[PDB]
């Protein structure tokens, strides 16, 4: 497993996850990591784009995630099913996902993650999200919809 | 005493607005109850207090 | 019809009831009733109650509903389900009822009302309606369990 | 339709009508037109026969009724059935016609407006009908019995 | 419904379409948009293109056309029958276009909105049509043949 969620009193608020050999967790998720080895990393208070990050130990840099910048319209995978991506846009149907839901990876057909969910907007029968990803040169970006609740 | 009399009058019309205003807040709130509720007992020292 | 929806701006934003030739609506909810007869009533307000009030058209005072203060413990009738009433209070299962719903009728097994619902209480296993009901000498009351909050 | 009842507080007290390309009322009528079209012309008004008329609009005028001066002696009908033109009025079974309906047109047996009812008076055996009608020359004229009532 | 109808004194004199998240009406259309969410809508007006904008409600911004600027050689269809496209021309068969058809997008064969119509020439074979479209840069242009009238 590459994802690990974050619990405060028990109850999941948000989920972890390492890609391309980093941590990577929303600035608003509260609560420890059920993992151990990933709840005692320090972790650096990126407010730029709501997420904090911080270096996985050897003893797990094998537990990575590939991540790419490449991102040619088309479906995503994720957690709760398929994702739609179309100008520069990650959309999922209505009632897929919701509070809770915030860190979880979007990845392609090959198994790369090409988008974290910080959070999200219902438009109509279609939900965008709101994602953390790489643009055309493989820089760290953010989408935000209009209107986005975090998760 | 032109001064004393606005005064008096001006105290008289704001104690009394305000007299009338508290009872009829007081029977509006108090007869309510029983407006709403047809079957109701409405007891006859109701109609002689609050009426 | 019993219950007639307000409508604010084309969704239904509560429920108006006619009980005894007098029709109530929930004092939060802007909008008109949807009906030709009731909406042109002018209503007065009763803060006690949370609650707008008036009378209805000579035309519909011959089938409205039935009021009664008869609340032995049992279940109760309403649009959602059935609703269990102990120790003086209304419940109904979580999940049933919710924003858009104020104003309905609860009414017992022989057809007569017995309190209408302008909130409620959103609990872990159940939920707590706040109502406006009648005592036992068959005046009116407003029951609001701790935490109500307007629907 | 061609028959447009006319409402006031969410019920029909009379009928409006289009006949020839004008939208006719009755005076004593007071409401709104059950139309969108035709409710939005100012009408001019005929007291003197207790009607108001105006102009029917452009997409309308085609689909008007046509009227008749020639009434022979026989059967006409309107909306509740049968109606006996004799002795110069027009006059239906007892408790056939009555209040509400107010410009109700009567046609003869090819669907042509011979009059239209305004009221009526009762008699031993068939009610007596208050009309504005054309006479032998086809001018509007007040046909009406003696203690006729609006309807 | 994507397309919606234009209405004035009751009849249908054009469409607003909602492609791309937005709402497109000519500015020659006059009258209430069917829809009461999109009538409430206050729009902006562009009178180098002759239509006037505004943006749709929450739930209508995944509810809408997508729209290319990519209109190579070939056919095209709108709710009158087939569109040919050559030389840079929509070009429509004698008498398929008229009055009322003003706003109805032109779609491509993957449902695009190529080209928005406002109006058309009558050439003696075919009918040239006036149309808001978009160039090769994806900046919106208005092409109209010489004499169009507004429909």
């Amino acid at each position: 497993d590459k994802t690990f969620p974050i619990m405060l009193n028990g109850q999941v608020n948000g989920y972890a996850c390492v890609v391309g050999g980093r941590v990577f967790k929303p600035l608003h998720v509260e609560g420890r990591i059920d993992n151990e080895q990933l709840a005692a990393i320090k972790l650096k208070k990126a407010s730029i784009y709501d997420l904090e990050y911080g270096d996985v130990p050897q003893c797990m840099k094998s537990d990575t995630l590939q991540y790419t910048s490449d991102k040619p319209p088309g479906f995503y995978n994720w957690h709760h099913g398929a994702v739609q991506y179309e100008n520069n846009r990650f959309t999922v149907p209505r009632g897929v996902g919701g509070k809770g839901d915030s860190g979880r990876p979007i990845l392609d057909n090959k198994g790369r993650v090409v988008a974290i969910v910080l959070g999200g907007v219902n438009e109509g029968s279609r939900t965008a999200l709101s994602v953390v990803t790489w643009n055309q040169k493989g820089v760290t970006v953010k989408d935000t919809p209009e209107g986005s609740e975090p998760w | 005493t032109i001064i004393g009399l606005c005064t008096c009058v001006a105290i008289i019309m704001v104690s009394c607005v305000t007299s009338v205003w508290l009872l009829c807040r007081t029977r509006n709130l108090c007869i309510t109850p029983y407006k709403l509720a047809p079957n109701a007992q409405v007891p006859i020292l109701l109609a002689l207090l609050c009426c």
